[PDB]
């Protein structure tokens, strides 16, 4: 496949613009995605789930954290995906509350104290 | 093989005929129970003697039991050996390893005896009293409504997941109504005179409706009216025609 | 197995169901692919087709073989032909049921034979009852108006389908005597 | 093929697991959108690069609504 | 493409012994629950088994093929009076064919018996029969839009016997003049 | 395995678990694939299934000293309490069809609420046998224990108590409107004083009899 043509499908999924109508947002999308295509933080599909569990205990929905352990186990049960860290990290980045501090809770490796 | 292959596709062909079972399912103990029970036996050193059984799959059993329950007899399991049906003791499934299978199927056999008996009683009408003839008629009217639900469950086997406890639970409200007929027919076969054989039958149902005076009571009601139907006719005839005519007096007062 | 039961039961039997006059219809019954399960359903279904063939054979035998003419009432007479006339009209819903099954089989033929037995279960009771009524008339060589009594004792019945079925045929036999009465009186 | 069908069955299972994961992490996506994202990180791409795009694109459709 | 295919409707035909997520493997219908194709194949097998057990001196001319509708058109042409490609003036199909076929072979044996428009009252009597032949010719081509095969056998049973009654009145010499005029009276 | 267990807890005895009339469902098979502690786990689980088995036998006979339509109503309430125990047994099979990795504990977990319900009603069932109650004191011996101490055994007995009230809504409709008694077994005639539950007063019970007698005249 090609990663460049797949980018415009996201721009037509989010905004209702047609494919020959949206070329400004996909232009900007080439600016952000291009030359930021290789990872800059270490891969960890384990740690991202362990940080959602940290969030789920922090909100005191401890039964849902054990539900998430089952969902993680089903994810491992199928095992079709190539990069499972990325989609979970992506779902975490776009989070909103269903309905404090994270400067003292740990982040991930910078790949400068790890390999570049 | 031009006939065998076409059969193998759309029909089963491995347990009502002499053939070993060839169907690799999913193995691994939760459904591999037959082989693991064998290996546990041999490791415990029985000492040996292998048992030969066909190892039929699961859903076939559900098919056979339905066809048996709907009313027809003579199937590959539950062949009667003395007038009481007996499951074929050379039949095993990949789970429950021939002992628990015989327990659930013996519980099913207990219900099957009543239907087998009533079916036989109706079969002897195909082979003057006419109250017995009026009895089998109401029995028949129940039986068509029974067979409807049995057939309905058979329709969905062509489509779903198939295990015992689902279809048994679906047939729970029919095996419940079935138990009443084992007692009303018992007094219908408890009898000498054609008038005592009808009256002793009739008084049981009046006492059983006064017991609950539901769904059993609608059954008893529909059976009550269809058995008091001869008497209304005879008393109506005696009133309007001014004479009592009856071939072989089934009437309580002698002229 | 689906269409063939219709072809057998319609009264135009095949070679799978070799008709004998002492067993009626019987399936070929010699296969390592025939099971006891089909056997009992088949044997139940065989009775109905045997009865239908005997009925139509009786009707054909006594209607359309003379203009209107032995003087024996068990073999000849207007009352008997009126009986046959009532019987065929009674036989009509059986044919309707068979055609009804056929249409659904053309729609989807994967329907089971148990449903066919389930549908045909209502005639399974009605046919043996009327069988003895025609059998007595043939057996005792019953002459004339006595034939009217023979159905009549059986038309004070205690089953609605049997009683209602014989009653209309008795009305036919009434009508022929009424027509002769319209001359003699 | 037969195993390719059961593989496809398991991919439906994984995309439903991810649908549960998305609905209690309460994102703006539907099923078909996260499918496209799954294509993106199946070939290997940054989630931190995709997230900024989705975060301004969802804000650039309330700007002319 | 792979995720366009992803949107499958997940398995419910899933056996209890199979935990490895089967997509299904088709419940495998009953022996009789194949009878539109397996029946024809079994018909072929049964006949060929009979041929082997006899020696091959029977040698079936394919009494199966053709199916249903073409034969409905053929028998409809027999109702005009022109015979089928089987007749002159499955294997169960032969019986169903012969019963309706004998009516048309009698329809032709009535029409050539009515070629006159000696005997004046005999001529008028003969035209009276042609007025019924036109009725039998008129019921076909209005009532059927090409129905099923069995409807022909059932529907022309109540009517074909009435036609066959009329052949007994005819020869197929015969009384004429005052003899016929009193005999018919 | 997971159908054999799920019938052994049911009315069926099992062939791994050994039924006995002193106490049944006893694990007596040793396997290399089950950890040696598992049997102990099993034993606590078996404490459920025993009661159900005994329960079914008591229900099997019904639905002198022990007779009557009350015993066909109490036993029906006992059907009603086992009804979500029945449904929550089919659901487990449905779960196990999909998932092969689930532990025994999930069963133990999910039906731990009936390890309080089932033994504490067994004492009521034995109490109704040892004392030969068949009369109107059956509402009494429910009503003292319907207060309960734990919330599941508080609702289960309410379900049973309602039907026994419903029968006395039939007797007192024949009586206070038509003037009819003795359409059923007992317990110029009058009410027996000894069978009345204490939470129904004696004065109201008198008024009922006077109303019923005056209709007949």
């Amino acid at each position: 496949k090609s990663p460049n043509v797949l980018l415009q499908n996201l721009c037509c999924r989010i905004l209702g613009r047609s494919e020959a109508d949206v070329a400004q947002q996909f232009q900007y999308a080439v600016r952000v995605i291009g030359s930021n295509f290789a990872p800059t933080v270490e891969r960890d599909e384990f740690l991202v789930a362990e940080k959602i569990k940290k969030e789920l205990i922090r909100q005191r929905r401890e039964a849902d954290a054990a539900l998430f352990s089952e969902l993680h186990r089903k994810l491992h049960s199928q095992g079709v995906l190539k990069n499972k860290w990325s989609i979970l990290y992506l779902l975490l980045s776009l989070s909103e509350d269903p309905r404090s501090y994270a400067t003292l809770f740990a982040q991930a490796l910078p790949r400068d104290a790890h390999s570049t | 093989p031009d006939d065998r292959s076409w059969l193998e596709h759309h029909v089963v062909h491995q347990y009502w005929t002499a053939r070993p079972s060839q169907f690799p399912h999913s193995l691994h103990l939760h459904s591999n129970l037959a082989a693991v029970w064998d290996q546990h036996l041999y490791s415990s050193d029985p000492l040996y003697v292998p048992d030969d059984r066909v190892l039929v799959t699961e859903t076939q059993v559900i098919r056979e039991t339905l066809w048996l329950l709907s009313g027809v007899k003579k199937l590959f399991i539950f062949q009667l050996i003395d007038g009481k049906v007996t499951v074929r003791n050379n039949i095993i499934v990949t789970h429950l390893t021939h002992s628990c299978l015989r327990s659930v199927l013996e519980q099913i056999a207990a219900y099957g005896q009543v239907v087998f008996r009533l079916q036989e009683f109706i079969d002897e009408v195909m082979g003057p009293f006419r109250t017995y003839q009026a009895f089998m008629w109401a029995l028949y009217k129940y039986f068509i409504s029974f067979k409807e639900e049995l057939a309905e469950i058979e329709k969905c086997i062509i489509n779903t997941t198939i295990t015992l406890a689902i279809v048994v639970d679906k047939l729970a409200p029919r095996l419940s109504q079935l138990k009443v007929l084992h007692k009303v027919f018992s007094t219908g076969v408890a009898e000498t005179r054609n008038v005592v054989r009808a009256s002793h039958l009739l008084n049981t149902l009046y006492k059983a409706i006064l017991e609950y005076d539901e769904q059993t009571v609608s059954l008893l009601f529909s059976l009550w009216v269809e058995t008091v139907r001869p008497y209304l006719q005879t008393v109506d005839e005696w009133i309007v025609h001014g004479h009592l005519w009856d071939g072989a007096r089934e009437f309580i007062i002698q002229r | 197995m689906i269409h063939e039961l219709l072809l057998a039961l319609s009264g135009y039997p095949g070679s799978i169901f070799t008709w004998n006059k002492r067993s009626g219809l019987q399936v070929s019954q010699d296969f390592p692919f025939l099971h006891p399960s089909e056997t009992s359903v088949l044997n139940r279904l065989c009775r109905l087709g045997t009865d239908y063939i005997r009925f139509t054979e009786f009707i054909e035998q006594y209607t359309g073989h003379v203009q209107q003419q032995q003087g024996q009432g068990g073999l000849h007479g207007i009352y008997l032909r009126a009986f046959c006339t009532g019987l065929d009209s009674v036989l009509q819903p059986y044919r309707q049921a068979l055609l009804d099954l056929e249409q659904e089989f053309l729609g989807d033929p994967h329907l089971s034979i148990s449903h066919v037995n389930y549908f045909l279960d209502q005639f399974q009771l009605l046919f043996p009852s009327v069988m003895v009524v025609v059998e007595q008339i043939k057996s005792q060589k019953i002459h004339g108006c006595q034939i009217l009594e023979t159905v009549y004792k059986h038309s004070c019945g205690g089953l609605p389908p049997v009683r209602s079925a014989l009653e209309k045929i008795l009305a036919v036999c009434h009508g022929v005597m009424y027509k002769q009465l319209s001359a003699w009186m | 093929a037969a195993a390719a069908a059961a593989n496809l069955n398991a991919v439906r299972e994984t995309m439903d697991v991810l649908l549960e994961i998305s609905r209690i992490l309460n994102t703006g996506l539907d099923m078909e959108t996260l499918s496209i994202c799954v294509r993106l990180c199946e070939q290997g791409i940054n989630p931190e690069a995709l997230s900024s795009v989705i975060k301004e694109l969802r804000k650039a459709t309330e700007a002319l609504k | 493409l792979w995720e366009a295919a992803l949107t499958y409707e997940a398995s419910k035909r899933r056996c209890w012994e199979r935990v490895g997520c089967p997509p299904g493997h088709r419940e495998e219908p009953y022996l009789t629950e194949a009878g539109r194709d397996a029946f024809d194949k079994f018909c072929r097998l049964h006949q060929g088994e009979l041929q082997l057990l006899a020696g091959g001196v029977l040698q079936a001319p394919q009494p199966v093929l053709v199916k249903e509708c073409e034969l409905v058109k053929d028998v409809l042409n027999v109702l005009i009076g022109v015979v089928s490609a089987t007749f002159s003036l499955p294997e169960s199909i032969s019986s169903l064919l012969s019963e309706v076929a004998e009516y048309g072979t009698c329809y032709t044996r009535l029409s050539h018996f009515s070629l006159q428009p000696k005997g004046l009252v005999f001529q008028a009597f003969t035209s009276g029969l042609r007025r019924y032949l036109q009725y039998y010719r008129a019921c076909v081509l209005s009532t059927p839009p090409t129905l099923s095969l069995l409807t022909i056998g059932f529907l022309f049973k109540k009517l074909g016997r009435q036609l066959r009654y009329l052949a007994e009145l005819c020869g197929v010499a015969f009384p004429t003049g005052v003899k016929l005029l009193s005999y018919l009276y | 395995m997971i159908h054999e267990l799920l019938l052994a807890l049911s009315g069926y005895p099992g062939s791994i678990f050994t039924w006995n009339k002193r106490s049944g469902l006893q694990v007596s098979q040793d396997f290399p694939f089950l950890h040696p502690s598992e049997t102990s786990v099993l034993n606590r689980l078996c404490r459920l299934g025993t009661d159900y088995i005994r329960f079914t036998e008591f229900i099997e006979q019904y639905t002198g000293g022990l007779h009557g339509i009350y015993l066909r109503a109490f036993c029906t309430g006992l059907d009603s309490v086992l009804q979500p125990y029945r449904q929550a047994l089919l659901d487990l099979e449905q779960e196990f069809l999909g998932d092969p990795h689930l532990s025994i504990s999930h069963v133990n977990y999910f039906l731990d609420q009936f390890q309080l319900l089932f033994p504490s009603v067994m004492v009521v069932v034995e109490q109704i046998k040892s004392q030969k109650i068949h009369g109107c004191q059956i509402l009494e011996t429910v009503y003292k224990h319907s207060c309960g101490g734990l919330p599941p055994v508080r609702s289960a007995l309410e379900k049973i108590l309602a039907v026994c009230h419903g029968v006395m809504y039939k007797q007192l409709s024949a009586w206070m409107l038509h003037g009819l008694l003795l359409d059923q077994h007992e317990e110029q005639f009058s009410l027996r004083v000894e069978i009345l539950p204490s939470y129904i007063p004696v004065r109201v019970a008198e008024k009922i009899l006077f109303v019923g007698e005056s209709v007949q005249m």
